């Protein structure tokens, strides 16, 4: 038995000590504050668990425990939106009409006259109205009632305490050793069959035997309080064979391979609900089936106790060619000895996985009544975009941490990683000749068009009624995808989403989703987006390859990941670290996700949000406007921005006007971003002369000496103040857009 | 070239020898301190002016400074 | 196998010889173009990359151009290219008078005789090759 | 007749002057001892 | 309650978010109990 | 009256605004069943309003064209319910916080450890000489008499210049 | 001046100009700054100390 | 030592790098270093990637002092090597000594050597610059 539970019992004693003692993880700050940066350091380093302890045993203790502090923290999240569903919500009124009401889980106290914001949402309650969508997914689960979102309120509660418990216990009582975490192949296993396969599992035999019939019923016009109860539902084989005449037969055609006898409840429609305008919940627990059956299929691959299963590390081994050398050898020494390198990959994957969420959950609404909740659409996407791109871009900062610490030459002689390095000007170079070609031509193709606009000649346009731009080849695969449904998928009934074309789908008037035509304004926008893309790669991956050391200077690893600079020799090196080239690549992440969300939220408004009337009349909320006017920069300028932010500057006096509140307040900040963006620290330091003097004069000079921030301090500062100032201007703007209209 | 001088507040702790990337300065015998030497910067030529050897000084405003001037190729940093 | 080795058998200059750099094929090619091949002189050398030059620069011009729905869009895009051809001409001077000075002259390229003589070929050549792009255009129907 | 001076002064300053002065400027700027 | 536990208690950035708290308690029971004061 | 503004209990513009005001709530009102909290709440704002006008015109204060109060920050003894009697307040309770922090500056220099006691406030001491602080008008005074209040200028670093 | 006097520093270019300091140790030779001179208030560097010369201490406190 | 290079050292096993000298190291200015080992071991190279340096004598070039400074400090601080010397080569093949001058290492102080850029007097005690106005002169 080789994968093994060895842990230490009682290694660190619980108690209050050390918090009275600030700074004690670190050698330099246990000694007291001097100045007023040990502050700042200690707030920097509290969470670099790499620099405090030189036992990777105690690091990955500590890892443990702090995940189950996190998770602590979101089952505290998720029982906050559950508890304000049970008691400060219109959920039932909702559910009565959920075409009319508008959700709303959050009041205010009355108190200095911003009970203004508890606006008519509807159903007889005054409240802020509540773009997360909560509503929706409770309906898919069959929450009908008010009593069940308390209990799942006090169940997240339960949860949050027993993780609070957990993270205590596994620091201070039972804390494992290094060999425990170690276990990659048992811990791959366990989280693919038993995490991701079980949850599938379980979580389709609650849809099967919980949200449809819930869900049929509700769709039937049946009132919620005649509904029957969940555990009426749940051992109820006469009812569900009423609902579904499939569990007459029972468990039996499962055991005996007569799957098909289960097409009742187990589908491959594809398309939407005309009744909900959603995906259809027996797709959806069908779906789940076969992602749990692969999942507990695919955890059953990796080596453990028995003598059955793969070895990670022969499995890399075996995988060199001519061009590469060595191939993928030593990379599971890297990956099993360091925490960085596995957060710079999960933190890429989840990221990517955040923006495909949001480029997936628009198109095929997989929620009831959510397709014509347009605020929880786009609030939705933004989101999932915003944490997408906030994830790729740790995932480049952990991999340049882990270059400039946990890289050893010895380990990594002739492998991927050392040509990566033996050649990364070229890598560089191209990738800087891709993005300036992209630049040209995307940004060009706009300024050009401007330019014969503005000269009166629009015949020399870069449009669909001027020289042509046609995205065939996205053209070519919608209509590959529509012709799907029988051809190449022949036990399909419709489409996988309408958005490639097919029949427009109205609930109530409402458009949920319409087929999206792509003309020569979207393919400029695509081009813009790959541009932008490219740029963030490519400040990411300099900063990544050149973190260890570069012509510049040939012992930037020796400097640290983060340092300001290496004086102002050699003509000048300012911003040399790594650190600053993930400062400076979430700036163009920033511009990506915002014109990522501009075109999504101009496209959607454009050609497909809208109503229908007699004889499908379609009037759209902009009115068919993009594909003429998302060619020019002043068309975005004049059509999307000034002309949609008529809702935030008119809220004033309203329901919405604490968006316009927070419009101004996120304008403020930005432009406060600006003040340590664009100065230096010497100035600041030479202004606390001048008001130390003062204090000096009038016996006030603190013994902690006031200094000015740091250079590494001052440009996160100055990031962290732009990036909430943008987020917060481009959300209030989406936010009271889309609600008012 | 950027141009170096060391002032008579030198204390002889040997530093800005250490912290020197470009092998710039050396010590010299003296008699105006404990340690019995002062440092010296006899090829200033290969001053690139990263100013490490003033961030590794510990005597109060810095006795070796670096004092910003003409750029040529070994100055600048110039591998091409 | 090991198909990216040191450049020339150095292992510390600034290259490597993967298939791209020192394949046959590439070294095929890239000994066999006018700045490239043997027993060439500067002149010659210009004048065959100014015929293609040319006839590329008078590519884009007829097409594209602000005249091109017009009777005169063949025309346009020939004294397009000529202007453009003159730029680069002028370009290629003042690079030879910028870089080359106080040579020796000579077959070499790289001295004031071989430029000039490089530029001569290569400006005579461009509009040589303009000229003919517009004759095999205007004729187009032949083919 | 003064309405040919727009169409004969303005290309020839504005296109030929400067692109010369920028030739002539180049060629200065880079010849040595 | 401990003798360390208070010296926890004590620090800087409790100290400011318990004053802090305490100072918009008072002034928000204030707006609530004489709301809409311009003058005196 | 000053200015050429009129008081807001005679103006016209500010009674319409007082209509407008609760007109709105009003309203607002006319969608919700009686007896329901949202119902009591809405009239509970409709009071609010009128009492805070109301108010408004019984206070004296001054309404310009535009029907909205202004404040006469002149010094005028019929407008010290304005900036003066505020700027008395504001500036009893900003003294009385700066020497209640100068206290605790002067003791946390007379300790062993003075960088700790400012990370780490000596609470009991702390709460001294904040609740002592009610009388700094007369403390500071005598502080500056004595000589303890100000350093002589010779002791303070300075750059050169 | 001796060991364990304070002093206030005259050097205009010290960071503790003007300020007082305690004499840790007067070196007796050819030392151009022999007296040492530590401070309480760290500087931009963080150094504690200093050497200063006997001109450039104004003297204080006797030991 | 004296001005003299022995071309034939044996070089590390390197499997070429995009991070080497370019074009201006055979115009205008090269350097190079030599140090002895005492086994076959890896190091990490200052232009990028691992390479083996051989048990014996090593000759490596590179395109700046600082290169080869970074270099012999990994050889110092890491696996112990104290012996390196950097040079600098000429196009015209002239080699110049330049580390381990005087052949013992800066920090140690060694009789012999003059001091350089000594100033007899605090650094606030320079003159100030309207005292230089017009001569081309400065106060360092
Ligand atoms: C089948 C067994 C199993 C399961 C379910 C998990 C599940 C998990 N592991 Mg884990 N692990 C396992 C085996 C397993 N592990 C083994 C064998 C090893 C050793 C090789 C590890 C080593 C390991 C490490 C080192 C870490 C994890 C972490 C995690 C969490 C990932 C965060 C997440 O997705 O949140 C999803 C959240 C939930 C699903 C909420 C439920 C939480 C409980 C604890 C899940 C299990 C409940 C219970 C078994 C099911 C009862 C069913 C009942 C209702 C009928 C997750 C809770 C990480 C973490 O977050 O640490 C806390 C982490 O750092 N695991
Ligand atoms: C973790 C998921 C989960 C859970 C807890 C259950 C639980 C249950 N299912 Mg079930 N089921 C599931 C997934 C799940 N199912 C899936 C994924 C499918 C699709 C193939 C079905 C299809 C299904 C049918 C068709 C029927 C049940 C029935 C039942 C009930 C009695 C079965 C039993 O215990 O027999 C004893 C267990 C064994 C013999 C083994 C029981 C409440 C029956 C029912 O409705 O009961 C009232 C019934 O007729 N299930
Ligand atoms: C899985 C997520 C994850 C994890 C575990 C870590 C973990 C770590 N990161 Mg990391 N990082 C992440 C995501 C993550 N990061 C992402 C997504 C980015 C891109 C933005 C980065 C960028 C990054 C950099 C650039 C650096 C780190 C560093 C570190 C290390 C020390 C962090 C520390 O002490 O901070 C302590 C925690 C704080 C100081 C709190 C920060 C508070 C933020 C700035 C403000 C948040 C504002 C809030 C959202 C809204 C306020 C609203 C307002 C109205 C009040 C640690 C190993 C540092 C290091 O040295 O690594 C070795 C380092 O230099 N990370
Ligand atoms: C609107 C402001 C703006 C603009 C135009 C640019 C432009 C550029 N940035 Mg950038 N940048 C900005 C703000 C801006 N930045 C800010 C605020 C920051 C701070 C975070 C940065 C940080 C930053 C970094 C860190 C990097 C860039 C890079 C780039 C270049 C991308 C390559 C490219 O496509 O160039 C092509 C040129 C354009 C896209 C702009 C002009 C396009 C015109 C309209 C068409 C062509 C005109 C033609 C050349 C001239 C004809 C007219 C002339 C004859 C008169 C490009 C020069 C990257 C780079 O240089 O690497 C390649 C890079 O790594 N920038
Ligand atoms: C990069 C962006 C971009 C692009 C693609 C264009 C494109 C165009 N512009 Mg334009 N323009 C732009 C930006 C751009 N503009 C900007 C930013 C401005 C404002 C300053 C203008 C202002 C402007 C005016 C005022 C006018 C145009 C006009 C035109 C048209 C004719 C121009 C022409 O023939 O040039 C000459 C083109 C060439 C010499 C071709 C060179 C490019 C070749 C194809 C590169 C080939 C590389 C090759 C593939 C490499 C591989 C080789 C390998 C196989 C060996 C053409 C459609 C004219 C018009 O009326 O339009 C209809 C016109 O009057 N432009
Ligand atoms: C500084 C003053 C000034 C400025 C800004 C302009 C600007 C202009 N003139 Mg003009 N002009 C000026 C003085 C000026 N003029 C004077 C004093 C005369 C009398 C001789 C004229 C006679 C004149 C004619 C006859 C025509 C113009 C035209 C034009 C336009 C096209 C440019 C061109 O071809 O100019 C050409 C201008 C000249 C050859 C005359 C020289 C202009 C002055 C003397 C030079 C001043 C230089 C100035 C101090 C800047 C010095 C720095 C510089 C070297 C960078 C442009 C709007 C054309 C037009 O109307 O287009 C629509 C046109 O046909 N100009
Ligand atoms: C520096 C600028 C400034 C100033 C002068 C004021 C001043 C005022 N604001 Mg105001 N405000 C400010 C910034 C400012 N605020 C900002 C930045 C915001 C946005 C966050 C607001 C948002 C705001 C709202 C939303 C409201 C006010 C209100 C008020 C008034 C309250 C009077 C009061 O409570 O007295 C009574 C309080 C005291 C007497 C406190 C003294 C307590 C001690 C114990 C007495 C000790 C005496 C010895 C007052 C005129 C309120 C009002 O009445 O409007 C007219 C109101 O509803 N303000
Ligand atoms: C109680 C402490 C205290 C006192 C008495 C003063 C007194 C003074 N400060 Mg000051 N200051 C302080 C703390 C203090 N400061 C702090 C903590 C900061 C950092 C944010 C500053 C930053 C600062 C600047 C940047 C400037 C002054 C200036 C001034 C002078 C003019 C008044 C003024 O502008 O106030 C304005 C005061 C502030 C903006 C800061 C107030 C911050 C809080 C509210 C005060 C601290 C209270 C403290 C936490 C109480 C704890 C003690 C408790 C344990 C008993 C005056 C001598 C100005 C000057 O030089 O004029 C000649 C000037 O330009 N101060
Ligand atoms: C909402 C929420 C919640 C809740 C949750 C829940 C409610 C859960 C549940 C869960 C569950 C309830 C789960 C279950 C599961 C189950 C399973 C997973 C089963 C499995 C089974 C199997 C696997 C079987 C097998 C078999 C076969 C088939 C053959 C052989 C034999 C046997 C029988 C063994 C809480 C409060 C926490 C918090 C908040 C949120
Ligand atoms: C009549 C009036 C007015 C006017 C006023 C004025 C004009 C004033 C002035 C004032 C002034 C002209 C002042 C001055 C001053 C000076 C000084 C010099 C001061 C100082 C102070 C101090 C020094 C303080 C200190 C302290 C204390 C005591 C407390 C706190 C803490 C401390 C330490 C800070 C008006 C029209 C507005 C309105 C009406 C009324
Ligand atoms: C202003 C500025 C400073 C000075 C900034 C300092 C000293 C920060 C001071 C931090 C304060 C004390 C934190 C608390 C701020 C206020 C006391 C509280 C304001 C609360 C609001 C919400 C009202 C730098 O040190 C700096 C360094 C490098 C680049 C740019 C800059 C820069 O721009």
């Amino acid at each position: 038995s080789k994968v093994r539970v060895i842990v230490d019992k009682d290694p660190v004693a619980t108690s209050f000590e050390k918090w009275a003692q600030p700074g004690h993880f670190s050698r330099t700050l246990a000694k007291g504050p001097k100045t007023t940066t040990w502050i700042w350091n200690l707030h920097a380093d509290a969470h670099d668990f790499d620099s405090q302890t030189s036992s990777l045993e105690d690091i990955s203790r500590k890892i443990f425990s702090a995940h189950f502090g996190q998770l602590a923290i979101i089952f505290l999240w998720v029982s906050q939106a559950y508890f304000h569903g049970a008691r400060f919500s219109n959920y039932s009124a909702w559910l009565l009409n959920p075409t009319s009401i508008k959700p709303s889980a959050q009041v205010v106290w009355p108190v200095v006259g911003q009970e203004i914001l508890n606006g008519d949402v509807g159903g007889g309650f005054s409240g802020v109205q509540i773009t997360s969508g909560v509503f929706q997914m409770w309906r898919a689960s069959g929450i009908t009632n008010e009593t069940e979102l308390y209990w799942t309120a006090m169940g997240g509660l339960m949860m949050s305490a027993l993780m609070v418990f957990a993270g205590w216990f596994h620091y201070h009582k039972a804390a494992p050793k290094l060999e425990w975490f170690q276990n990659v192949e048992s811990m791959m296993n366990h989280h693919l069959a038993g995490l991701l396969g079980l949850g599938c599992l379980s979580w389709s035999g609650h849809q099967i035997h919980i949200s449809l019939p819930i869900n049929k019923l509700l769709d039937a016009g049946v009132a919620p309080q005649e509904i029957p109860l969940p555990h009426e539902l749940l051992f109820n084989q006469d009812l569900m064979a009423q609902l579904y005449p499939s569990f007459k037969k029972g468990l039996l055609p499962f055991f005996t391979l007569n799957w098909g006898e289960y097409s009742d409840f187990l589908t491959f429609k594809g398309g939407l609900n005309p009744i909900t305008g959603s995906l259809w919940l027996s797709d959806t627990a069908h779906h789940h089936l076969a992602l749990a059956v692969l999942f507990i299929f695919a955890g059953h691959m990796y080596r453990t106790n028995w003598g059955i299963g793969h070895s990670m590390k022969e499995i890399l081994e075996a995988h060199k060619g001519p061009l590469t050398g060595e191939g993928h050898k030593g990379l599971y020494e890297i990956l099993t000895t360091s925490w960085h390198a596995q957060l710079a990959i999960n933190l890429a994957m989840m990221g990517s996985l955040s923006i495909i969420v949001a480029h997936h959950m628009y198109a095929m609404p997989p929620y009831p009544y959510i397709a014509v909740d347009y605020p929880t659409q786009l609030s939705l996407f933004t989101h999932h975009m915003w944490i997408g791109g906030f994830c790729v871009c740790g995932a480049a900062a952990h991999g340049a941490i882990f270059m400039v610490r946990d890289y050893s030459p010895v380990q990594s002689y002739n492998n991927l990683l050392d040509r990566v390095l033996r050649h990364r000007d070229a890598i560089i170079s191209h990738l800087n000749w891709v993005c300036i070609f992209l630049g040209t031509h995307s940004f060009g193709l706009y300024i050009h068009n401007d330019t014969m606009r503005a000269l009166g000649r629009p015949q020399d346009m870069f449009s669909d009624k001027a020289i042509q731009l046609q995205p065939i080849f996205a053209k070519w695969v919608q209509s590959l995808h529509t012709l799907a449904p029988g051809n190449t998928a022949p036990n399909s009934l419709a489409t996988a989403s309408y958005a490639f074309g097919g029949d427009v789908v109205a609930v109530n008037g409402k458009i949920a989703m319409m087929p999206i035509q792509l003309g020569t304004a979207d393919f400029l926008v695509h081009h813009i987006h790959a541009f932008t893309i490219h740029v963030t790669v490519l400040i990411l991956l300099k900063g990544v390859l050149f973190a260890r050391s570069s012509r510049l200077i040939p012992d930037k690893a020796n400097l640290g990941f983060r340092f300001p600079c290496d004086g102002p020799g050699r003509g000048g090196t300012c911003q040399v670290s790594a650190w600053d080239h993930i400062f400076l690549g979430l700036f163009w992440m920033y511009n990506c996700i915002s014109v990522v969300i501009f075109h999504f939220s101009w496209k959607m408004q454009s050609d497909v949000w809208g109503t229908i009337s007699e004889k499908g009349k379609i009037t759209h909320i902009t009115g068919g406007n993009f594909a003429n006017s998302a060619l020019t920069i002043n068309g975005w300028l004049r059509d999307f921005l000034w002309s949609q932010a008529s809702q935030v500057i008119q809220s004033y006096g309203s329901a919405l006007s604490a968006y316009g509140i927070i419009f101004l307040g996120a304008h403020f900040i930005w432009a406060f971003s600006l003040m340590f963006l664009f100065s230096g620290r010497g100035y600041w330091q030479e202004l606390i002369e001048s008001v130390v003097w003062a204090h000096n004069k009038l016996k006030l000079a603190p013994a902690i000496q006031p200094r000015a921030l740091s250079i590494t301090q001052g440009r996160a500062v100055g990031l962290a103040h732009y990036l909430l100032g943008g987020i917060g201007t481009t959300w209030s703007f989406f936010l009271a857009r889309i609600i008012s209209v | 070239s950027h141009s170096v001088r060391v002032y008579d507040t030198c204390i002889g702790c040997t530093q800005c020898v250490r912290a020197c990337p470009c092998d710039v300065l050396e010590m010299v015998p003296w008699d105006g301190c404990k340690a019995g030497q002062i440092a010296s910067a006899p090829r200033a030529e290969d001053c690139i002016g990263c100013k490490r050897c003033e961030t590794a000084c510990p005597t109060d405003f810095l006795s070796v400074r670096v004092y910003l001037g003409s750029e040529t190729t070994r100055s600048l940093g110039l591998t091409y | 196998s090991e198909f990216v080795k040191p450049y020339n058998n150095d292992p510390f200059v600034g290259n490597l010889s993967t298939p791209v750099t020192t394949s046959t094929a590439t070294k095929l090619y890239l000994g066999n173009l006018p700045i490239y091949r043997k027993g060439l002189s500067p002149l010659l050398r210009g004048l065959e990359i100014g015929m293609a030059h040319g006839y590329f620069l008078i590519g884009p011009f007829y097409i594209l151009g602000p005249l091109r729905n017009s009777p005169n869009a063949l025309l346009v895009g020939l004294f397009s290219a000529f202007g453009l051809i003159l730029i680069l001409t002028l370009g290629l001077t003042i690079y030879g008078l910028a870089s080359f000075q106080g040579t020796e002259g000579g077959e070499n390229l790289e001295s004031a005789k071989g430029w000039r003589n490089f530029t001569s070929g290569f400006s005579i050549g461009a509009f040589g090759g303009a000229s003919v792009a517009y004759v095999l255009l205007d004729n187009i129907s032949f083919f | 007749s003064a309405s040919f001076l727009p169409s004969i002064l303005t290309p020839v300053v504005t296109l030929v002057f400067p692109g010369l002065m920028f030739a002539l400027f180049f060629v200065l700027i880079e010849q040595e001892e | 309650m401990s003798k360390d536990l208070l010296k926890y208690l004590s620090t800087a950035p409790v100290l400011l978010t318990a004053w802090m708290s305490l100072t918009a308690g008072m002034i928000i029971e204030i707006q609530r109990f004489f709301p809409d004061s311009l003058s005196f | 009256d000053v200015s050429g503004l009129t008081p807001c209990k005679d103006s016209a513009v500010f009674k319409k605004r007082l209509d407008g005001s609760v007109k709105k709530l009003q309203a607002r009102l006319a969608n919700y069943t009686e007896g329901t909290p949202a119902y009591l709440a809405l009239e509970q704002q409709i009071d609010q309003t009128k009492a805070r006008f109301a108010k408004y015109g019984d206070k004296g204060l001054l309404c310009g064209a535009d029907g909205l109060p202004h404040l006469i920050a002149d010094g005028r003894p019929d407008h010290a319910g304005e900036f003066v009697i505020p700027a008395f307040g504001f500036l009893y309770i900003a003294g009385w916080i700066g020497w209640a922090g100068r206290s605790y500056l002067q003791f946390s220099k007379k300790t062993d450890k003075p960088n700790e006691n400012e990370i780490i406030i000596n609470v009991p001491v702390a709460l001294g000489m904040m609740s002592g602080a009610f009388l700094w008008p007369l403390a500071a005074w005598k502080e500056l008499i004595n000589g303890q209040l100000l350093v002589p200028g010779d002791e303070v670093t300075v750059s050169p210049r | 001046i001796e060991r364990g006097s304070k002093v206030r520093v005259l050097r205009p270019e010290s960071y503790w100009f003007q300020e007082c300091g305690s004499v840790a140790t007067i070196a007796k030779g050819g030392d151009r700054y022999p007296v040492v001179v530590r401070f309480e208030k760290v500087n931009y560097p963080g150094v504690a100390p200093n050497n200063f010369a006997l001109d450039e201490l104004g003297e204080v406190e006797a030991p | 030592t004296s001005d003299v290079l022995n071309l034939q050292i044996p070089t590390p096993t390197f499997g070429g790098s995009t991070g080497g000298w370019l074009r201006a190291a055979e115009i205008e200015e090269k350097y190079a270093i030599t140090w002895t080992s005492k086994k076959e071991q890896i190091f990490e190279m200052p232009t990028s990637g691992a390479a083996i340096m051989q048990k014996g004598e090593n000759l490596l070039y590179l395109a700046k002092k600082e290169q080869c400074l970074a270099l012999s400090t990994q050889l110092r601080t890491l696996f112990k090597i104290s012996d390196y010397k950097i040079y600098r080569i000429f196009p015209n093949s002239e080699v110049q000594y330049l580390h381990p001058k005087d052949g013992v290492f800066p920090e140690k102080l060694n009789e012999g050597r003059i001091g350089v850029g000594n100033v007899g007097y605090s650094i606030g005690k320079n003159p100030n610059p309207v005292n230089v106005k017009f001569t081309g002169k400065n106060t360092f």
